[PDB]
């Protein structure tokens, strides 16, 4: 989900791009700007929300020791989903 | 004014001087010193090069990381120049050649390319444009060099009303073609001159002083639209100048006269070489041309540059031309030249 | 547990002493060969 | 507990004296050295045909740096700055801020490859296995500034070599 | 026509003869010198590619800067580089010669050898492996192959 | 004896090798550092 | 061509290691010791680890000690190969260099298999070692140790009996015992001049008092006796390697004090205490109690010592590195009195000098 | 503590609460130390934090969607031993081991709070209080703690002069300085005057006073009005807090006239509240019935 | 305290304490302090005037025989009025022991050279003079040994910055390797890693 | 990989690229952060 | 305040050492410009020597001026043999360094440094 500025230079996920009057664009003349197009926010926004049947849940990122430290998420709010702090997965109580 | 062009630091190698300069023909003689002086204050330098990158290797270590940007360009391609100068704020024009080749004549390198560069710098909104002409540029000059330089200087002035034109007299330095030419002529005989070389007056100028004048003209806001004349602090006749050159090199000095028509035929023979010619008729006519005096134009003293005489740098230039016997001779054991 | 281990009986023998072949003939054989070649060449 | 190297006195017997004279005159040990070199001529040379053959490596190898992601698209780094604090050469520069969905992510993550000593402390100080030191070693450049990696280059390296780093971590992670 | 064909063939010939006869000088300073002579070991054997050491700077083509360039070493490195006849090439080995490496903030270490000599190939690592140095040498050979010197002369 | 009566002011500015711009334009600050208020230590 | 004076100007590789060490933590200063002696790296790691463990009043597990001694013997093999082969290359015989550098490549493969780096492993750390050995490593070590005796045998056959090699070493650089003691010579110089001294037998460290081996002793102090002592040290290193392979204990490889060595990744992602200790060990580092100590081990070049002064914080106050190359190069001026150019390059070769550990 | 864990069961989880756009609250990390309640009940004097529940399920909070908005709402961030109450503008920006700490003086109010500016690579990151028992013992008002992000915004970076149209365009130092000097040389007497702002140092004030005195202009003014009847600014007694900031610790009767010290000098009001709580100060106000 | 606590050697501690008493009562003119650390290491802190007789006694006495000078350092502690501390490490092969001898000096008081006992002390105190500025009187050849040829200052003094005051780069105008004032592209980021909680109560200094 | 293929996700490159140094597709470094200090844009109105 | 000397008891002997060192340096300057092949005149080198001597003219403590005499003799011995290079000799002439601002106005224009 990359976005291009009116000058033709792409914008990274951090929002960095060069202005039209910036002299630092000359480093890209005759070469190319290395920008990663797999924006992580869009890919984590497409994960389905996991419906569980407990007040609390545990997340480890999948894979056990190959993931993040095991955190515990509370699901007492019926308005918002409980998002894991590391992997960004969101869980939701079915009641 | 942009935030990234504000100067920062103490003017060192890693500092930011706020100067974005495109120097044309930087792989030559003045270009080395100009890029060296620009890179040591921390300036963004753009080098468009026509030759091999291997010839730009020596220019590579002259500045910090990402401060020198090399790219290709052609003299007959305005789009490449538009690519080169679209982000710069100072453009410096040092394009020239001592001879005309099978592809470029004197009109191409002295009239067409400077006019194209100045036109595309004006169209790209570059505030400061600097053109390096010659001091003796005359429309009625004998050689095509000075005629084409005068025509190109007029074209640049008429197409860029805010252009600064710098007119050096004659540059001497480590990699010059003025003192080295005289010190290498000794191979072919006994240094022929025209009328014994006592009818022409020269005032050569050191390369570092020319570079300092160029840098100060970049920094000075009042140099926009001026036409400077960079000349040395002393005037010598040609005969005792060549005598001092050979006395520095500790070489036997046996001058002999040569007629003007006989010297032109000699220059015709040397200039048929497909490589760089050792000499030519244009070099002959410029060697035996008196340097004119223009008191109405500002000089190096108006830019705060103190002119250094030839006596303090001639040994540095010409020490490589001595034999083993005279390699370690000091500064002062050479009788200095006689001025006018 | 699983780890890198030596075998139950240990590893096999490993040499660490000098072993030079000390080949060649005796000196008398070499001298006799040389003298025989000399006399044959002389004749 | 010690041995007397080079304390062997010679033997004065006339037969061995004649043998030593024959060795002196006819150069026995010189022909011994010649024979050893001749026998060493007729062996298989140990030259591997680079680049068509590569030397052996281990799954613990320390090469080019890369940034990994979770198996859903989310990048693994959480801007905890442990790698930049454990780095012995100060080659890591991190600047962080919360992004649009309130997740603790980086905005700047630079590794200076010309300062990095390739000791692998960052890949073992990372609590989420985000930064890894992959198996790539043929990445020499023609310019100094091409060896100054920013976050986009590290993420591109991670996406380029994930199929190998995942298998190497799977093979090795029970020792760490 | 014919002149461009002739100068292209001559460029190809001289580029092959220069890239297949690289003679580096015996020059090392530190850990990376041990890795360079491990590249010269029988496992990798750079002598296969025509790459053979020549100790004198006058008879060498490529200079390999392997080690840490201190302040006491920089004039010697610059002088030895100047005495090497044209054409000459420089390969940077390790992080010390690239940007100072471990000792970047040291008071007596030149931050990268590119401040002294013009460097063609930068080989990263600490130490870069023998395969990595062989890769850098092959990259320098491929860079030499892409030279158009007589083409540039004919066009100018 | 072998002891010299020395009464002049002690200085080693000419031996440290620091340039003058970092010796007469600087300003040293001597202080007990304040406690980090995030912690009670 | 007769030498009248030698003045070795050094400091061309002075990186100023022992100031940047003071500016960094102990784990950050650990890779600095690999690059002093870049051909005896793991022994330097062992010396630094032993000094820090002595200051911290903790000890490694037995398996870490046995791994340390085995890999120190492997590093001694590497160093002695390079020393003998480079000395022969300086003299003029270049075939053993290419002959034994294949074996050097094999031990480099062992280093990369156990640590992930060919030379600068950063494997031996205060508290033990960083990682356990991968499966199947010791069998390949066993095969290499099986063939290395024949490799040393063919090197010795091509060198030790050649009269051209003998003429360049029999009466070159003769050092008496008293001047060897007075000039601070240590290791192979002392043992070749007749001094029965070894740090592995007299002041033992981790498990060197449980393995048995012999010590070569020279008789004339020349280059020939020192070369023979190096060859015998290689053979005894093979003997110790076999002894360590046969007697490897099971168990852990780090000290179980989790406030010094970092915990495993399985418990760092499970336990709160383990994660807290991982954070504070990889950010601040462990606090070493105040004190000054001097720990010296028998590196292949001789007595390698670290003088460590700690002020109670997480960073060292002072670290001084004593390398045998400094004293050997100081004695080079006396050792070359009354010799020639080829004799002085022989004396340079018989002193195994790496200038990283000399210039620091 | 010890070096490893014997716990093997599931950890608890506490629902996070919202108390305002200044303090980020993650109550899974709270250890129920009850410094929140004590600070809000004794020093802030708000009485809005409490402990609802019993046993392991006790939660420190407000029990409703109420925003803890007082003038001293960053000190609960300061005195939380864990990361439960963190700073919302500072969130996920830096780490404590890399910030350079420089001791400075707050100029937001007239109290003169001693602070520490912690920066990172020439960039102001956060402002912390300093221990000084005579002014701001270990607290500061939240304006002091959170004015830095506006300090780094809308800045004047280049000298600007009016062009031929009448718009401020950027120029060099020399041109603008020459224009100001050329205007200054043409005025003499009461044709030139100066106004001081609210964040001006004494160095700039004395430099401007001397420069205007070289042209014989004594008309120098400040934005705040003070009556000059009688002695005026001659004696230092009639325009100073003559006792001390900490002089209210010993006093027993105070009388405030026409002031709101809760929003003028919040630490002076905090010290007055502390004297009222401990030494039983008697407080009376003349003015509007503010809280 | 069996597996993870380093065992102590009480026999070595007692023997080294006995020898410390022996040395301190043999030479009462110079010995100021004698201390044995918890890992059985002896330190004999003496007066700087008695450098040469203490080392001569340790080298030549029949009951000491400390024939080897293992290592000789210098440590800078700026808060003392004698900011430089010179440390000698000696090894006795006959009795198989190591002893440490510490002395003190400031920048202007010369120290007597110990080349008359051990000849490695020549290069050792030459390096000490190079890195700290401690002048060693009656020295045969005292010059610089590690620093640059035109280097001014002593790098290992604690008031010397980590990066020096100059740096070297090649200039093409003079065709020379010239030295300029330093300008780092990225500054050395100083880290504050001291914990504000006391770790070891045994080393607690008394208050004022 | 014919016998044991690696695990495939949705972000791994489907087209490998060799060393691109010296080519127009080489990597150029840049700062990945936004502006740090905002600057006071002057008004576009007459001041009388 | 009685302290150990270095070489001279009082300032007269230290001045004698300074004078002898400066005599030897003044002798050495022609050989220095000859062997190292500098492009400066002998007068320029002698003015540089005089300026380097005048840079330490305000110090009156015998021990520190003895130490400077020791350092100057060390540098003289370093230059007597060819241990310096051309660059080490010409590092006393800061030709590559640009001239710094001196007055208040140029320092105010160039940056925030005092
Ligand atoms: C007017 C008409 C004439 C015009 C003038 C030109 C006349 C001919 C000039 C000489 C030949 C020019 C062409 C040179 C080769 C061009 C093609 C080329 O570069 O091929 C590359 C190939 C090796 O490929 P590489 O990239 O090295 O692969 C790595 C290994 N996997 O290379 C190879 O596989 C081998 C290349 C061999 C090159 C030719 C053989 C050497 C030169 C012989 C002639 C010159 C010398 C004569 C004797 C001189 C005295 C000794
Ligand atoms: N004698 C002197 O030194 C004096 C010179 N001048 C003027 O100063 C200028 C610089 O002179 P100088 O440096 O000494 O001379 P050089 O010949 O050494 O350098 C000229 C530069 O121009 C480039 N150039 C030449 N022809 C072309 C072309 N057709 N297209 C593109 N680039 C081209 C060259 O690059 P490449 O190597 O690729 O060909 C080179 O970099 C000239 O204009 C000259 O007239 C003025 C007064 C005195
Ligand atoms: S491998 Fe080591 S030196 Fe390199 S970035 Fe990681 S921690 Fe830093
Ligand atoms: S250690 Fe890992 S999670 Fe932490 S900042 Fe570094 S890469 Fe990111
Ligand atoms: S880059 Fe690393 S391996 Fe190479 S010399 Fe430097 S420290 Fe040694
Ligand atoms: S100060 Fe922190 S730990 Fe204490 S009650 Fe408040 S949130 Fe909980
Ligand atoms: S840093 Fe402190 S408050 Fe935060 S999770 Fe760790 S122990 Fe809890
Ligand atoms: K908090
Ligand atoms: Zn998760």
């Amino acid at each position: 989900g990359v976005r291009t500025s009116p000058t033709g230079e792409k914008v990274t996920h951090t929002g960095q791009v060069y202005d039209d009057e910036d002299y630092r664009r000359v480093r890209f003349v005759g070469r190319q700007k290395e920008v990663n197009e797999n924006f992580a926010i869009d890919l984590i926004a497409e994960q389905p929300v996991s419906q569980v049947g407990s007040r609390v849940i545990s997340c480890d990122g999948g894979g056990g020791a190959l993931g993040h430290p095991r955190v515990y998420i509370n699901l007492d709010k019926e308005t918002k989903t409980g998002t894991c702090g590391y992997c960004g997965l969101q869980f939701r109580q079915q009641h | 004014l942009h935030h990234a062009v504000i100067p920062h630091g103490k003017g060192g190698r890693s500092s930011v001087s706020g100067i974005v300069a495109t120097v044309f023909g930087a792989t030559g003689f003045l270009g080395r010193y100009l890029v060296n002086h620009l890179g040591r204050m921390g300036s963004q330098v753009i080098v468009p090069y026509r030759c091999e990158p291997y010839d730009t290797m020596h220019l590579r270590p002259m500045g910090d990381l990402g401060q020198i940007i090399f790219m290709d360009w052609n003299g007959r391609d305005k789009d490449s120049i538009r690519r080169a100068v679209e982000h710069s704020n100072v453009v410096i024009n040092l394009v020239g050649r001592e001879w005309e080749t099978k592809n470029f004549d004197f009109e191409d390198v002295f009239v067409k390319i400077p006019q194209a560069i100045a036109q595309v710098s004006k169209e790209a909104g570059v505030e400061k444009f600097i053109h390096i002409s010659h001091l003796n540029a005359d429309i009625k000059s004998s050689s095509k060099y000075l005629r084409n330089k005068a025509v190109g200087e007029k074209e640049v002035r008429e197409t860029f009303p805010e252009a600064t034109i710098i007119k050096p007299a004659d540059i001497f330095g480590r990699e010059d073609r003025f003192l080295n030419y005289f010190a290498n002529i000794r191979w072919f005989g006994g240094v022929p001159l025209i009328s014994l070389g006592k009818k022409t007056v020269k005032q050569p100028v050191y390369i570092v002083d020319v570079t300092k004048g160029i840098i100060n003209a970049i920094k000075d806001p009042d140099a926009r639209g001026k036409t400077f004349a960079f000349v040395g602090p002393n005037r010598y006749l040609l005969f005792d100048l060549v005598q001092y050159v050979f006395a520095v090199a500790h070489r036997p000095f046996l001058p002999y006269p040569m007629p003007h028509f006989a010297y032109r035929w000699i220059g015709r023979l040397f200039e048929i070489s497909p490589f760089e010619p050792w000499t030519t008729r244009d070099k002959v006519e410029r060697i035996h041309t008196t340097d004119r005096t223009l008191p109405h134009l500002p000089g190096l003293e108006d830019l705060g540059v103190q002119a250094t005489p030839l006596e303090l740098k001639a040994i540095e230039v010409l020490r490589r031309h001595r034999t083993y016997r005279w390699l370690s001779s000091e500064i002062e054991d050479v009788q200095p030249a006689k001025t006018v | 547990v699983k780890q890198d281990m030596p075998p139950v009986g240990g590893y096999g023998p490993i040499d660490y002493k000098r072993n030079l072949p000390r080949r060649g003939l005796s000196g008398y054989s070499m001298f006799a060969v040389g003298i025989g070649a000399l006399l044959f060449g002389y004749w | 507990t010690y041995k007397y190297v080079n304390l062997r006195e010679p033997s004065m017997d006339m037969k061995s004296v004649t043998d030593r004279a024959a060795q002196t005159l006819l150069w026995t040990e010189l022909i011994r050295g010649l024979g050893m070199t001749l026998s060493y001529l007729f062996r298989e040379p140990a030259t591997i045909n680079y680049p068509f053959e590569k030397g052996p490596l281990s799954p613990r190898f320390r090469g080019e740096h890369a940034l990994r992601r979770y198996p859903s698209g989310e990048e693994r780094c959480i801007a905890c700055k442990l790698c930049e604090a454990v780095c012995p050469a100060q080659a890591i520069t991190i600047e962080a801020e919360p992004r649009a969905d309130g997740s603790r992510r980086t905005t700047r993550y630079d590794i200076d490859m010309t300062k990095c000593i390739y000791c692998g402390f960052c890949q073992e100080a990372c609590p989420v296995d985000a930064i890894v030191e992959g198996p790539n070693f043929e990445f020499s450049t023609e310019t100094h500034e091409e060896l100054l990696y920013n976050k986009e280059k590290l993420l591109n390296n991670g996406d380029k070599w994930e199929a190998e780093i995942a298998a190497n971590i799977q093979a090795d992670y029970l020792y760490r | 026509s014919r002149g461009e064909y002739v100068v292209a063939k001559l460029d190809d010939l001289i580029n092959w003869a220069r890239r297949s006869s690289l003679w580096p000088m015996t020059f090392g300073l530190a850990c990376c010198a041990v890795e360079m002579m491990h590249m010269a070991a029988p496992r990798y054997d750079m002598d296969r590619f025509g790459v053979v050491f020549r100790a004198s700077p006058r008879q060498s083509d490529v200079m390999i800067v392997a080690g840490t360039l201190t302040n006491k070493m920089a004039p010697a490195l610059r002088k030895v580089y100047d005495q090497m006849p044209e054409p000459r090439y420089v390969v940077s080995m390790g992080s010390c010669a690239n940007g100072g490496g471990y000792y970047h903030y040291s008071y007596s270490v030149v931050r990268g050898c590119d401040r002294i000599v013009p460097v063609d190939i930068y080989v990263p690592g600490c130490p870069p492996t023998a395969e990595a140095l062989l890769y850098g040498i092959l990259q320098l050979q491929k860079k030499i192959k892409r030279e158009k010197r007589l083409r540039i002369w004919y066009r100018r | 004896t072998q002891l010299i009566t020395v009464d002049e002011k002690l200085d080693i500015t000419t031996l440290t090798g620091v340039p003058e711009e970092h010796i007469k334009t600087r300003k040293a600050r001597i202080f007990v550092p304040a406690r980090n208020n995030m912690q009670s230590g | 061509e007769m030498v009248r004076k030698c003045d070795p100007h050094i400091g061309l590789l002075h990186r100023g290691t022992e100031k940047l060490i003071e500016y960094k933590t102990y784990l950050q200063a650990l890779p600095y010791f690999d690059r002093l002696d870049y051909v005896s790296m793991m022994c330097n790691e062992q010396a630094y680890s032993l000094a820090v463990e002595k200051l911290l009043n903790i000890q490694p597990p037995p398996r870490a000690q046995w791994i340390r001694v085995l890999f120190g013997e492997i590093t001694r093999l590497l160093n002695h190969i390079m020393a003998v082969t480079t000395h022969a290359l300086d003299i003029g015989a270049m075939t053993p260099f290419f002959w034994m550098f294949e074996e050097r490549e094999k031990m480099f493969e062992f280093y990369e298999r156990v640590s992930g780096a060919r030379m600068h492993a950063a494997y031996v750390r205060p508290g033990g070692v960083h990682q356990d050995l991968p499966l199947g490593l010791m069998d390949d070590i066993y095969e290499f140790s099986k063939n290395f005796s024949l490799r040393i045998d063919e090197l010795e056959e091509m060198l030790t009996n050649n009269r051209i090699w003998r003429n360049r070493t029999v009466d070159i650089g003769v050092v008496t015992a008293e001047d060897a003691l007075n000039y601070g010579f240590s290791g192979v110089m002392l043992r070749g001049s007749g001094i029965q001294w070894d740090l592995r037998k007299t002041q033992p460290y981790d498990v060197y008092d449980q393995v048995e081996f012999d010590v070569p002793i020279g008789s004339r102090g020349d280059c020939y006796d020192r070369y023979l002592c190096r060859v015998e040290e290689m053979r005894q290193s093979i003997r110790i390697i076999s002894q360590c392979l046969n007697k490897m204990p099971p168990g852990e490889i780090k000290v179980d004090d989790a406030k010094v060595s970092p915990p495993k990744r399985a418990e760092m992602k499970t336990s709160m205490e383990s994660l807290i200790h991982h954070f504070k060990l990889y950010t601040e580092g462990y606090q070493v109690p105040p004190g000054a100590t001097y720990t010296a081990i028998e590196a292949p070049k001789g007595e390698f010592g670290v003088y460590l002064v700690s002020d109670g914080s997480s960073r060292p106050y002072r670290c001084k590195i004593k390398a045998p190359g400094f004293a050997h190069l100081a004695g080079l001026d006396k050792m070359s009195k009354g010799h020639m150019l080829a004799d002085v390059v022989a004396i340079i070769g018989t002193q195994d000098i790496v200038f990283g550990e000399v210039d620091r | 503590g010890s070096d490893r864990s014997r716990f093997l069961e599931g950890k608890r989880a506490v629902e996070d609460k919202n108390i305002g756009p200044l303090v980020k609250t993650i109550m899974t990390r709270c250890i129920q130390c009850t410094r929140c309640i004590r600070f809000a009940s004794e020093i802030a004097g708000v009485d809005d934090l409490g402990t609802t529940g019993r046993g392991n399920d006790m939660q420190v909070g407000t029990y409703i969607e109420k925003m803890f908005m007082s003038e001293l709402s960053g000190n609960i961030i300061d005195i939380c031993p864990v990361g439960a109450l963190t700073s919302k503008p500072y969130a996920f920006t830096a780490r404590p081991w890399e910030t350079r700490k420089t001791e400075s003086i707050d100029v937001m109010d007239a109290v003169g709070s001693n602070i520490v500016v912690s920066t990172r690579t020439g960039e102001v990151m956060r402002i912390l209080p300093r221990m000084h028992e005579d002014i701001n013992e270990e607290w500061i008002s939240d304006k002091t703690r959170f004015a830095y992000d506006g300090l780094k915004r809308q800045r004047l970076t280049e000298p600007m002069v009016r062009n031929e149209k009448g718009l401020l365009t950027h120029t060099t130092w020399e041109d603008a300085l020459s224009r100001v000097a050329g205007m200054l040389q043409s005025c003499q007497g009461n044709d030139v005057a100066a106004i001081a702002g609210g964040l001006v140092d004494a160095e700039a004030l004395i430099a401007l006073k001397d420069l205007l005195n070289r042209v014989d202009s004594d008309t120098l003014c400040t934005e705040e009005v003070f009556p000059t009847a009688g002695a005026g600014t001659d004696l230092r007694s009639n325009y100073l807090l003559n006792t001390t900031i900490a002089g209210v610790e010993e006093a027993d009767v105070v009388l405030l006239v026409g002031t709101n010290p809760r929003f003028e000098a919040p630490l002076f009001n905090a010290r007055i509240r502390k004297s009222w709580l401990h030494n039983d100060l008697k407080v009376a106000l003349i003015g509007s019935p503010v809280d | 305290t069996r597996p993870t606590v380093r065992p102590r050697n009480d026999v070595a501690h007692k023997q080294l304490s006995a020898f410390g008493e022996y040395v301190a009562e043999i030479l009462p003119k110079y010995v100021q302090q004698v201390q044995v650390s918890c890992f059985s290491e002896l330190e004999i802190c003496i007066h700087p005037d008695g450098v040469i007789p203490v080392l001569t006694f340790l080298r030549d006495h029949s009951n000491a025989q400390f024939k080897s000078l293992a290592d000789l350092t210098a440590v800078d502690i700026p808060t003392r009025q004698n900011r430089f501390e010179i440390v000698y490490n000696l090894l006795s092969l006959r009795f198989n022991s190591r002893i440490r001898v510490k002395t003190y000096t400031d920048e202007l008081t010369p120290v007597e050279s110990s080349v008359s006992v051990y000849k490695a002390a020549n290069w050792y105190e030459r390096e000490i003079w190079d890195m700290f500025g401690v002048f060693f009187a009656n020295h045969p050849d005292l010059r610089r040994i590690l620093t640059d040829y035109g280097f001014e200052g002593h790098p290992f003094r604690k008031d010397f910055p980590l990066s020096g005051y100059v740096e070297l780069r090649y200039d093409d105008e003079v065709k020379r390797v010239v030295a300029e004032p330093v300008e780092l592209a990225q500054e050395f980021r100083k880290f504050d890693l001291n914990s504000p909680w006391e770790a070891f109560p045994a080393y607690r200094q008394p208050p004022e | 990989p014919t016998v044991k293929p690696p695990t495939a996700r949705k972000f791994i490159w489907t087209n490998h690229k060799f060393n691109l140094s010296g080519t127009p597709q080489q990597y150029v470094p840049y700062s990945t952060t936004r502006k740090k200090i905002q600057e006071w844009v002057p008004p576009s109105t007459p001041y009388k | 305040t009685s302290v150990k000397p270095i070489f001279s008891r009082d300032m007269n002997e230290a001045k004698r050492r300074v004078r002898e060192l400066y005599r030897a340096w003044y002798r050495e300057v022609p050989n220095t410009v000859h062997l190292f092949q500098l492009d400066i005149s002998v007068k320029q080198g002698r003015d540089k020597v005089r300026e380097m001597f005048k840079k330490n003219a305000h110090v009156t403590d015998p021990r520190v001026v003895d130490l400077l005499v020791i350092k100057g003799k060390m540098e003289l011995e370093e230059t007597i043999n060819v241990w310096k290079q051309r660059t080490h000799v010409m590092r006393f002439f800061h030709e590559t360094e640009a001239p710094r601002p001196k007055d208040f106005l140029s320092k105010f224009y160039v940056g925030h440094d005092p």
